[PDB]
């Protein structure tokens, strides 16, 4: 009931350029005060899925930190983005926690990032040597060894670059089209609240 | 369960609300879905996402989500506004739960069609399938909903496009199977072990959304609907 | 740049016999050697990968070695229908295959396919249009290459369409570059070469084949020697078709 600033939510929300999902362009809401009301008002979302908090108790309940994270993820990987899940792009590209306290939001994004000959900007990891950790984010572009012979940074018959294309193109049916998606955590840990609802 | 009033009234010019309440796992978590359905007839979504429309739905029709309870309102109803209409959301306990149906009484192309039915000898089996045409079948999710004659709809099975996840409600479970065949573009439902209380349509309403409603919580509803088959287990 | 050259010319060897075969290099190449079979008429055959690993299927009389500028394919045992022309290959240059002038030996002195069509008289019409239909493998996964043979003179480079992985893109040889363009339609699984601004020179047996699997995930635990890692990640010719010329 004191609204003075509300947060940038339209800055990240509607944005123009979303990241591949090996980056995540995340930003801390924080210091202004949220109106969680505003979210749908941007866009028809898809997926709205809140672990652990209610979607309309989001107004009056006060964190220490919010966050912010987007990415461009394929259609049948959607399913991917939730607390303890495994796959290509939940074991090697995002890894939520277990214990997640936040919302995740996805909507489809056909109109905006599918070039009729395809879009090659939206790059995803294959597989690495071991799973990421909750939270974690790499965006090193070492050459990939699969095999017994030594690759001295050269792509090659059998050296494998680690981040593939996706190709979105519109023609492609639903489950492989762009699917943007923004993922709200909240923290508590040990800290003043700073972002807090209306009042 | 939904609860929704059985039984609704108005004069011609009015608006009416049917509201339908809600525990914090159906309607609070996800989405609302409104139907109405013609005596003699299949089901037409009305309001999905709580708030949006189809462009054959008029604008007369609105919806409203309000915390765990939703509200249809029909601004200026006319002699056609007289059915029964239904709520729908996607319970996180995996079931597509329905509502009561309230009669509405005033006081003045897309193919579905389904094959396969009769007497089952209650304890034998039967097969059901449901062709379908023109809609892009790889893309769009499946369902089947029953509905007794003279009661309410009630949901039987649920199949994404990509066909990896399956749903049953918890009275049909480990008796139907259900599958689908992208190359013949056709939906199967497997009885099996059919008891006397599965007599019914058996609808098969075609989804617009893609993934399950657990993952899609906020696209997913019945757009077209077929005609039914009228099982009719019994002695 | 790499220019392989092979020692012997026409081995007259009886069977009960053995047999070697050399291969020099100019540059210095790693284990990236790969040894051909080719009966006349058919398509050519891999007989031995990585310099020292056979394929599967092929008896265990084809024991090859060396490594670095000198490779030798050594058949040291009889020779009941070895009677084909036995090529070479580098894969230092990923997509810049190069092969060598192979060596004539004589007697005396399966669902992974993927056909081809486009063929003929290609003079009135300076403009041909190849296919290559696979019918196995999940197509778009994988690279396709193409190489061509001209008639007795060795098979050649032409180019290759990257996997939707990797980018669309392509990358050509030196004297097909500007005339001649590969395009993929993944969604028919079909692989296309357009052969506009034909020459005399152009009269060859076109071969498309696979390339390296695009998914390194299950190329992770398998070995490179047996017979999973060879049926998952490595070449699958198929048939030839011609291009002619007139006046």
């Amino acid at each position: 009931p004191n609204i003075t600033n509300l947060c940038p939510f339209h800055e990240v929300f509607n944005a123009t350029t979303f990241a591949s999902v090996y980056a995540w362009n995340r930003k801390r809401i924080s210091n202004c005060v949220a109106d969680y009301s505003v979210i749908y008002n941007f866009a028809p979302f898809f997926a709205f899925k809140c672990y652990g908090v209610s979607p309309t108790k989001l107004n009056d309940l006060c964190f220490t930190n919010v966050y912010a994270d987007s990415f461009v993820i394929r259609g049948n990987e959607v399913s991917q983005i939730a607390p303890g899940q495994t796959g290509n792009i939940a074991d090697y590209n995002y890894k939520l926690p277990d214990d997640f306290t936040g919302c995740v939001i996805a909507w489809n994004s056909n109109k905006l990032d599918s070039k009729p000959s395809g879009n090659y900007n939206y790059l995803y990891r294959l597989f690495r040597k071991s799973k990421l950790k909750p939270f974690e984010r790499d965006i090193s572009t070492e050459i990939y060894q699969a095999g017994n012979k030594p690759c001295n940074g050269v792509a090659g018959s059998n050296c494998y670059s680690p981040l593939q294309s996706y190709g979105f193109r519109p023609t492609y049916g639903v489950g492989h089209q762009p699917y943007r998606v923004v993922v709200l955590s909240f923290e508590l840990l040990h800290a003043p609240a700073t972002v807090c609802g209306p009042k | 369960v939904l609860t929704q009033p059985p039984s609704a009234s108005g004069t011609p010019g009015q608006r009416v609300t049917i509201s339908c309440s809600g525990s914090s796992s159906n309607i609070g978590s996800n989405t609302v879905n409104w139907y109405q359905q013609l005596p003699g007839t299949a089901p037409k979504l009305l309001i999905y996402s709580n708030n949006q429309r189809p462009s054959g739905v008029p604008d007369r029709f609105s919806g409203s989500k309000s915390g765990t309870s939703a509200s249809l309102a029909i601004s200026g109803l006319q002699s056609e506004d007289e059915a029964d209409y239904y709520c729908a959301a996607w319970d996180d306990s995996l079931n597509w739960v329905f509502g009561g149906g309230t009669k509405l009484t005033v006081l003045g192309e897309v193919q579905l069609v389904e094959s396969g039915g009769g007497v089952v000898q209650p304890g034998g089996s039967l097969r059901l399938s449901c062709a379908a045409s023109g809609f892009r079948f790889d893309d769009h999710a499946m369902h089947w909903v029953r509905q007794a004659p003279g009661k309410g709809l009630e949901w039987v099975s649920v199949i994404s496009g990509d066909g990896g996840s399956t749903y049953y409600a918890d009275s049909v479970k480990g008796r139907f199977s259900i599958s689908r065949d992208d190359s013949k573009n056709s939906l199967y439902l497997q009885m099996n072990s059919l008891r006397t209380e599965d007599t019914a349509l058996y609808y098969c309403a075609k989804d617009r959304s893609y993934g399950p409603p657990d993952v899609f919580n906020y696209e997913y509803g019945m757009d077209v609907w077929g005609q039914g088959t009228t099982v009719t287990v019994s002695s | 740049e790499i220019v392989l050259t092979q020692s012997p010319a026409t081995l007259s060897l009886s069977p009960g016999e053995r047999a070697t075969l050399s291969c020099r290099a100019s540059q210095s190449v790693s284990s990236y050697l790969a040894w051909y079979q080719q009966k006349p008429g058919q398509a050519p055959r891999l007989l031995i990968y990585d310099a020292s690993n056979r394929a599967t299927g092929i008896p265990a009389r084809f024991s090859g070695s060396g490594s670095g500028t000198d490779f030798t394919l050594t058949i040291s045992s009889l020779e009941p229908e070895d009677f084909a022309v036995y090529y070479c290959q580098q894969r230092s240059n990923w997509p810049q295959y190069t092969f060598g002038q192979g060596t004539k030996l004589e007697i005396k002195g399966s669902e992974v396919q993927l056909v081809e069509s486009g063929g003929g008289l290609v003079k009135p019409g300076r403009s041909l249009r190849l296919s290559c239909t696979a019918s196995g493998f999940t197509f778009g996964d994988y690279a396709m290459s193409w190489f061509r043979q001209a008639p007795g003179k060795g098979l050649e480079w032409v180019g290759f369409i990257r996997s939707k992985a990797y980018g669309g893109t392509t990358e050509y040889a030196a004297s097909v570059k500007g005339r001649f363009t590969i395009s993929r339609d993944d969604s028919k699984s079909i692989a296309y070469l357009q052969m506009n601004s034909l020459k005399t020179e152009d009269t060859a047996v076109y071969y498309c084949t696979r390339d390296r699997y695009a998914r390194y995930d299950i190329l992770t635990g398998l070995s490179p020697a047996g017979a999973d890692y060879f049926y998952y990640a490595m070449d699958v010719w198929g048939q030839g078709t011609t291009v002619t010329v007139s006046s």
